[PDB]
């Protein structure tokens, strides 16, 4: 189902099912409705990873991928599924025939 | 009548602010559908920046092979009435 | 729910909804509210995380991202929501006919 | 009320409402008065982070983003406000039509 | 067997069968099939290695490839797949003839 | 009052009144006498924070912008005071009817 | 013979030679079967590399070549193949003559 | 007066007055000579930071803009000026008519 | 004898003599077959200097060549071998005379 | 003596001269020999430096140029004597007649 397309071509549990409905109504086919929800999860990132990227705590220290990096992979994965349903629509060049009536 | 007068061409900065200068039309869309027709005299000169450029966008022909047709249909005409 | 969809287009719960009304008045699309809306939402970093971006006490150092890539991101995500407004209303090329009367 | 979205245009509590005044005096438009003041504001950091960015007392080591990194932020708000103004302000080509008078 | 080859062309146990026979009806070349499900693959890394790449914790100290790094071996991978598949499809560019009817 | 638009756009408390009446009397558009009161101003650096920008002793570290950062962004000021001077001065591109007598 | 030879051309024991021989009937050339299998060998560098790749545990230190210079000479090594097989596979330019038929 | 305007266009209390209005004589417009003064401000830094520009005793700590930076101000500051000289004799592009004699 | 020259031309022990005479029926001019041996010897260096170039134990640390660098080496190698070769075979340019009969 | 020449050229006795005279024997100029051996010479730093270049056992720290530098270094004696031996064999440019026949 177009759904679990869906929630497969994104991470599954980070959002309830009703707004991938949404994506998926206002985008028929399913790689403009990932593209677009692949934007929507990247802005998550101001809130886990803008705050604080690496820390240290006593002799603990942890360090994560900065904002910048993690918003550039999930970007690129918009931008891949969109060159993708793009690549899926598009054709190639053609040769027709012209016709003018006359007398 | 459509092509064979040339067609002055400007690429401008700003097309509504160098309109509204020059021939007073603030409203250009509304010029547009009110049929506005600007005036020239004849003899004008450009006052462009450095980035704007003029030109007139022209032909070499309006009607291309029109005059070969019209005289071939001429001569098959003068020959099915076979007049001298 | 256009509020709903902006909330989470452009993210939850630094706003309140009246301005949201506005942004939509500003533009019938939502893609270009949302946008407006990351803008004025990137300025707000000023005083969400400060300009002091690093500090170590005693034996916690937390390493937040500075605020220009913070606002540089959410002007990234500005330019997104821009350009996925103008591939929603923009068609392409195509030929016409002129015509023009004669006696 | 220009003055009221004038002050959330730009970030709160840092000029005084007759100085908002008269901007949106010198300026027809709000967003060219927003981003006159974003350079104003940006004019302040001299002050804030000139003398000090970045110091460390005792076993305590507080860091900020340097000036440069604030005045360009600044910058860059007060010119994507111009930018956004103008874009307001412009109107697309087209071309008309013209009819010098003869007898 | 084509789904030997296919669990072969990437890491296995990380996907189940149907959706592996999902990408091979996708597309008759296996090859295509291979890259989208390694395209497909480079989002789990979001769960597999985690945004914190490195860590230390007592006197361990473990420094793993960051997501940035992975996803882009992800997407070289299914380029080459992609190009591969393209070789196989390919066929040399010639010329041919031409013939109108006339009397 | 002119003097105290001036002493907000170029900072306060530097210069003495008569300077910045000089300053106006200069040039009639206080833009212009602004960004030449602030390239006047990048001179104060030399000593306001003089050429040691870093230092440490006992236990406190301090680290100041140096004078090379402070006087780009005087300059960067100034600059943008003459351009938006010469923005109030603009005008458009222009074409005219030339003519002339004749018999 | 073949086998051997491939076994030789990559780098020996990591593939079952099922695989081996799947890569044989694949292509014609063994040089294309050793580029292709030197592109899945490189395919398992993520389990070895990008879970770590220098690690740390007490005074004992371990580093090794990050998953891009691994993958990189990897990708090298096939790309390289890929070229030595199509240059034998390569000719020269010619000149040849034509014949029509005329009475 | 013209020598206590030259005196504020460049620093104040490092020259000798006769020099300075050797300065004034030697070209008509102040910025010329503030501009030459400038230089030889600049030329002062070889024997100030040239022979230490960061030093360090006991756990003090000190340091400065090294000489480039600083010549580099100072050269700024002078070709400034010579600038601001320069568009002050400047003026704009002309059309004149030509008149020659025939009988 | 040909095998020792092409043990001298790329290092001793490594490959066993059946290899060798491989590499020089494949290819008359040694120095090719040398260039062939150089590129297969490149992938020996993932077992000789495996991926970890650096590890510390105890008090006693030793650093290595990447293994990209040593086969970028090995490449380089192959490359002045292959060049050497051309150089051996390639002759000059050259004009000639065509002579076709006619009555 | 040319076998003198040629043990001057490379650096003095790193191989059997036997070899040596096998390289005289390859190419009569005493330059191409040198730079070939300068070529084989380059090989050898694999098993020197590539395995190890610098180490620390103890205190004492020891440090070496990496195995690229070294063959940059010693191809770029091989590359000089190949240029050298090119300009004592070139020639200028020049012009000649034509004499053909004719009755």
């Amino acid at each position: 189902e177009k759904l679990r397309l869906l929630l497969n071509d994104k991470d599954k549990k980070s959002f309830t099912d009703e707004e991938l409905n949404l994506f998926l109504e206002e985008a028929d086919c399913i790689y403009c409705a990932a593209s677009q929800g692949w934007i929507l999860k990247s802005l998550q990132y101001e809130n886990t990873v803008g705050e604080m990227y690496e820390y240290k705590v006593g002799q603990e220290t942890y360090k994560s991928s900065s904002i910048k990096d993690l918003v550039s992979v999930a970007y690129q994965n918009a931008d891949k599924f969109k060159d993708m349903c793009t690549n899926k629509k598009e054709k190639g060049s053609f040769m027709l025939g012209i016709s003018t009536e006359f007398e | 009548k459509m092509h064979s007068t040339p067609k002055l061409k400007l690429k401008l900065t700003d097309v509504a602010s160098f309109l509204a200068h020059n021939f007073g039309v603030e409203d250009p869309v509304k010029f547009a559908k009110e049929g506005g027709k600007i005036n020239l005299d004849g003899h004008e000169i450009l006052f462009l920046n450095k980035d704007e450029e003029a030109e007139f966008v022209e032909v070499k022909s309006a009607i291309g092979d029109a005059k070969e047709l019209l005289k071939l249909l001429f001569y098959c005409i003068v020959d099915v009435s076979e007049t001298p």
